[PDB]
């Protein structure tokens, strides 16, 4: 399974599960640099792609 | 100027937040919004209207006494 995997299927498979999907975040401590969720959420895709 | 992580200090505080596809944009516009208005409109009518009336008493006023002034009377 292993020897089967390029980097067209990991171009694929991560497209698959990250692009522009919503995370779910978790902060504690001194977080109040934290970005605000909209950030986070734009941070998910590029523009220029 | 200032920045984030410098403002001030604030302990055992937590926020819960949801993502902005999860959720409705106008959830409950009219069956919630139309009461809060009408309790705005409640809470401050009684600071803006009388001196807004003062005003269109003296108008009104002032504009028929001119009129009046402007025909003339026997002898």
């Amino acid at each position: 399974r292993i020897a089967e995997v390029d980097a067209r299927v990991v171009r694929e498979v991560c497209s698959k599960y990250f692009y522009d999907q919503c995370p779910a975040v978790a902060g504690f401590g001194p977080i109040e640099q934290l970005p605000d969720y909209n950030r986070i959420r734009s941070g998910m895709f590029w523009l220029r792609f | 100027g200032r920045q984030f992580g410098h403002l001030t200090r604030v302990r055992h505080v937590i926020t819960y937040s949801l993502s902005p596809f999860e959720q409705r944009a106008f959830p409950h516009y009219f069956s919630k919004g139309i009461p809060n208005v009408l309790r705005r409109t409640r809470a401050c009518i009684l600071r803006v209207a009388p001196p807004f009336v003062a005003f269109y008493l003296v108008y009104t006023w002032g504009t028929q006494e001119f009129e009046k002034s402007k025909r003339k009377n026997p002898a």
